[PDB]
RNA sequence: GAAGCUGCUUUGAGUGUAGACGAUCGGUCUAAGUUCCUUGGAACAGGACGUCAGAGAGGGUGAGAACCCCGUCUUUGGUCGAUUGGAUAUGCCAUAUAAAGCGCUUUCGAAGAGUCGAGUUGUGCAGCUCUAAAUGGGUGGUUCAUCUAAAGCUAAAUAUUGGCGAGAGACCGAUAGCGAACAAGUAGAGUGAUCGAAAGAUGAAAAGAACUUUGAAAAGAGAGUUAAAUAGUACGUGAAAUUGCUGAAAGGGAAGCAUUGGAAAUCAG
RNA sequence: UUUCAAUGGCCCGUCUUGAAACACGGACCAAGGAGUCUAGCAUCUAUGCGAGUGUUUGGGUGAUGAAAACCCAUCCGCGAAAUGGUGAAUGCAGGUGGGAACGCCCUGGCGUGCACCAUCGACCGU
RNA sequence: CUGCCGAAGUUUCCGGAUAGCAGAAACUCAGAUCAGUUUUAUGUGUAAAAUGAGAGUU
RNA sequence: AGAAGCUCAGACGAGUAGGCAGGCGUGGAGGUUUGUGACGAAGCCUUGGGCGUGAGCCUGGGUCGAACAGCCUCUAGU
RNA sequence: AAAACUUUCAGCAACGGAUCUCUUGGCUCUCGCAUCGAUGAAGAACGCAGCGAAAUGCGAUACGUAAUGUGAAUUG
């Protein structure tokens, strides 16, 4: 339309065209060996992190979850030690 | 759709304080149904707690009559007659700040 | 509630059986169907 | 000047895909950090508790995390926010004593030279 | 079951929804009339296209 | 109005079920029920659980077994908390409404159960909704 | 079904594509199939024609005619072979193109390079 | 925060190699009828018999092609090179007489001026005149609360009729859609600033009409090519207005129209 | 269908006026050509739910087109209380009459009496 | 494009609100009320037989 | 018995402003017709025929040469 | 009162370019990306092919040279 891209629609030269547009995709993993092995490619990260064992976010979400299934005072707290917590991830125990 | 407006047919024819008020006969239908049924009705020594605060109601008002089960009414402002009724039907208020 | 046989690969009707659901016998509006189709069918329309 | 919607669902995604850049970036640790809980500030809302921006110093404190290695795990800190009553330093000292032992931290790699 | 749920147990898999209920129960009017209860108080019957 | 205004089938098979017992009996209740069914939405307000619950047991109460007959929905009522014993045959009823009538009280009633239990209406109180609204 | 977002299937940008694709693109464009000897012979589909090819006219007007490749006519798609021609008005003969898809290759001009294509392409020389 | 003290916890602005995980660029790899009959100039049509399918998107091919061709799916990958990113493992080097966090104090703690502000004149901001303070000053609220100006930097979420590309659409279909589907800001107009069109389609293939004859020639007539010249470049289809010819009929200063029939023509049951 | 005969037939649109006539428009044909889209408000109707109601700011999710469909955390909008701070059954959430509808009778009588309307009544509009 | 219903053509108050004529929706009314009408009676007006029509309101 | 329907009887019929209802046609979309089509789709022409009160529809013949329609809904640069 | 002329109807031929069918174009929406110049840019002028006017390409190395990929054309 504009005088610019008229003058390369006549133009005998090939357009600059570079084939990035693949949606859908999502990124793969640098960083953590162990996470990248146990990581599955199809799944959003929320699915990943709950499948691995670990929290994607530690806030609340702002958002209704996935359902796929029908599933079935200072002195006692500022001094007290929380006795860490279980692994039950394999790859969390990894 | 134009295709059923009257103009296709025409062709041819040339052309303060935030305080929400709740009222007594509402506050029970506040409390969930399985603790009125645990609550209402029985002659227990604990008595249920209807914070109207946290159910986003300012003030509660005297409209209606309390089932005489007794029950603590925990709120910021409530009307005279209220509080009457409330005792009344065996409750006590505790206003919030 | 009626039961519905399986069938399987092959076309031969499993032992299993399942109920049959209550949306089955939920009641059928083509008046009703019609109009949420219309108005569902519009909501991928790209401008003009 | 009428502002209209029809990216509304291609925003949607790019954010859902810059959400997967950034998990693929840090991939054992939350795409988000921890907030506080604080009280919002009207008669109309005290009585709920929303997310703040950080913890005080004095709750990182009481808690056992100095500000400086706060950052460092992923622990905001709000030098503006101060704590007012018991009650708001108790419940976010618990937040982050939650966070702590709910964290596996890597270790680091610690240049030594030959001699001391 | 658990996607629709039915008329009195709720759906597990949409909060708080229940299936419609229907205006009629039994959604066949030829029987309903041609019922005994319905045939045994009505009045005579009159006759259908009549003689000019 | 000689039809309603509903493309609901259902709405439809009660006009036409009740434009055979408005012809071929001698009730002046299943007159009256064919005119409400035609009646359009603003003219048919709701009726509630508490009303009809009044109207029953109202001045010599004398309620007995009666079936209240109202074309149109049975909204609940949450302010009454012990709910007596019921039958109310009506075009619909709120999910509380229903709920609520079933586990304590009698039974929910469409409008072509009535006919068959009740063909001239007898026995049965036709309940209409206030219309100040 | 297309499930790629990077190849259109739109049919003006296909059209357009085409008909404005280079020669070096057009000769991929002019492929013909091997015929069955050569398919069980070399375990290849279809390869790109090219001069001195031995072929066979399948469909057409000409189908039944034998004869090589005397010149690819790139910028029109069309090939042209010999003794098939078309006798003009005054004596003289028009060659008649055939599209290369209504063609059959019965004996490939192997060269080193068509030798590497076929071994190339998961086949057997 | 500085300075002292204390005793616990800390540490690389190096430099190679290896392999893994990513991003970018280019090359490369890819399932199944072109079997039979009929119609046709051409089969890609209909029928018969089959095949492939993680491929029955789309386009091309002499008419509607999943199986002739490019593709498509596999690919949310194989392979070959490149160019790179943050980690991991490991080698070498390390100027540590160093640097830091936390904790303790019989020791200290600087904080931005023709700026704030007052007056006045303009539209918080600016001009003019005057011109400060140090628990001071700013801003709020009924003494209190909050903040710390007159110096500076900073990713992400955000915008995007342009620029480099891409994929689509219940959009327009050549008086439409951009002014411009062709030739387009072109031809053309104006001293100039500027203004600014019209114009798409032969056929599958140019096979674009050899040859003969008339004619000064343009062309005509036979001929020839084609499935077709009722496709001849004044080229798909060819409407109405309008014009010529032929046939039929009517007409003494209008005509068209309506009703009922005759005559002539032509249909129907 | 054309034509003839008898009979009839003033040029259409617009404008002005009580009304015409005037006054404009109309050489002919083809194509184009004028109550549209959107924001708000109100009526009526339909639909879903109903003292509730409203998923689509956003998040989740969606391999087959993923701008669709699907799921919903927290808020918020209107409604549920009015009056000018306070804030509602006195009395089956009040009696009388008319009244839809039903029942019992031996047309009419009796009982029950929705909606709505006049009536005495209250409570802070209910 | 066809079909059905169908006016006002002007009072009364300040361009209007009003009324009037035309429709729609929802009510009650048939042992009832109406009427561009005529008689009878009382003194042109008022009141109660003839004839026609189902008549009302919001 | 497409109760949306079937049937009987009577009365009525101009109609501006206005009010109300049912229909005809067009481009594109979802569904559908085991739909039509190079043995000729669409278009166009015709002193050919038929249907409808009407908007219009179907068809014979000729011409033409690649697409098109009926029904149910959606939509509008109708 | 025959022809001409005028008019009407039909046929053929003209003129015209409607209609139908499509279409490497427009328009609209979405998506990814960030890259002009004193190291001479955008724009202008003149040139360059065996046979060329425009468009395209290019700059006296002039419808291009080097390199790389493909593997046998270009075509009036």
């Amino acid at each position: 339309a504009n005088p610019r891209q008229r003058n390369k629609q006549r133009s005998g030269k090939p357009r600059l065209t570079r084939r990035n547009a693949n949606k859908k995709a999502k990124a793969k993993i640098y960083g953590n060996f162990v996470i990248q092995q146990n990581w599955d490619k199809h799944a959003t990260l929320r699915q990943n992190y709950a499948r691995l064992g670990l929290l994607a976010t530690p806030n609340y979400v702002t958002g209704g979850v996935e359902k796929l299934y029908p599933d079935p005072t200072l002195d006692d707290v500022l001094d007290k030690e929380i006795s860490i917590a279980p692994a039950k991830t394999e790859v969390v125990r990894q | 759709p134009t295709h059923v407006s009257k103009t296709r047919k025409l062709r041819g024819h040339v052309s303060p304080l935030w305080r929400p008020t709740v009222n007594l006969d509402r506050l029970w239908t506040l409390l969930p149904n399985e603790a009125r049924d645990k609550y209402l009705g029985k002659n227990t020594e604990v008595a249920p707690v209807i914070n109207v605060l946290q159910s986003g109601y300012g003030k509660v008002l005297g409209k209606g009559r309390l089932p005489e089960t007794p029950v603590i009414v925990q709120t910021r402002y409530v009307s005279r007659r209220a509080e009457e009724k409330i005792k009344q039907a065996g409750g006590v208020v505790e206003l919030i700040a | 509630r009626p039961t519905v046989s399986i069938y399987n690969k092959d076309g031969s009707v499993s032992s299993e059986t399942l109920a049959l659901p209550f949306v089955f016998k939920a009641p059928i509006r083509p008046d009703l169907v019609r109009s949420v189709h219309t108005a569902v069918a519009k909501n991928k329309r790209q401008p003009y | 000047y009428v502002k209209t919607w029809f990216n509304q669902p291609g925003r949607k995604l790019r954010r859902r895909q810059a959400r997967q850049t950034k998990a693929a970036k840090i991939a054992p640790r939350p795409v988000e950090a921890i907030r506080p809980a604080v009280k919002p500030p009207t008669i109309r809302y005290n009585m709920k508790v929303r997310a703040g921006r950080g913890f005080t110093l004095e709750e990182l404190k009481a808690a056992g995390v100095s500000r400086r290695v706060a950052s460092t795990i992923g622990i905001p800190v709000d030098h503006r926010r101060r704590n007012r009553s018991e009650e708001s330093l108790q419940r976010n000292v618990e937040r982050i004593k939650v966070y702590l032992a709910h964290l596996i931290v890597f270790p680091r790699k610690a240049g030594q030279p030959k001699k001391g | 079951d658990s996607v629709f749920g039915s008329t009195t147990e709720v759906a597990q898999l949409k909060k708080n929804y229940f299936l419609p209920e229907n205006i009629i129960s039994n959604a066949d009017v030829t029987r309903l009339i041609n019922s005994d209860e319905i045939q045994s108080i009505v009045k005579a019957a009159g006759p259908s296209r009549v003689k000019r | 109005r000689s039809k309603p205004a509903s493309e609901n089938v259902y709405l439809k098979l009660l006009v036409k079920l009740y434009r055979f017992l408005a012809r071929r009996t001698d009730s002046r209740f299943n007159k009256a029920i064919l005119k409400r069914l035609f009646q359009s939405k603003t003219n048919r307000p709701p009726i509630s659980i508490s009303k009809i619950a009044a109207l029953t047991s109202r001045k010599s109460a004398s309620s007995q077994n009666k079936t209240t007959v109202v074309v149109g929905t049975v909204t609940d009522d949450e302010r009454m908390l012990t709910v007596p014993k019921l039958s109310i045959a009506a075009l619909r009823f709120t999910k509380s409404a229903r709920a609520r009538i079933l586990k304590a009280g009698g039974e929910v009633l469409t409008l072509d159960q009535l006919a068959l239990r009740a063909p001239t209406g007898s026995n049965t109180v036709l309940v209409r909704g206030k219309k100040h609204a | 079904m297309k499930f790629s977002r990077d190849v259109t299937s739109s049919r003006r940008k296909q059209r357009k594509a085409h008909f404005g694709a280079p020669s070096s693109v057009r000769r991929v464009l002019m492929s013909a199939p091997l015929s069955k000897e050569l398919r069980e012979q070399y375990k290849i589909r279809s390869l790109p024609v090219r001069r001195d090819d031995q072929i066979t006219v399948i469909r057409g007007s000409n189908k039944g005619r034998e004869g090589k490749i005397t010149s690819v006519y790139r910028k029109k798609f069309l090939l042209l072979i010999e003794r098939v021609t078309r006798e003009k008005a005054n004596g003289a003969s028009a060659p008649v193109g055939i599209d290369a898809s209504k063609v059959v290759i019965t004996k490939l001009h192997l060269d080193k390079d068509r030798k590497d294509l076929i071994v190339r392409k998961g086949g057997k020389v």
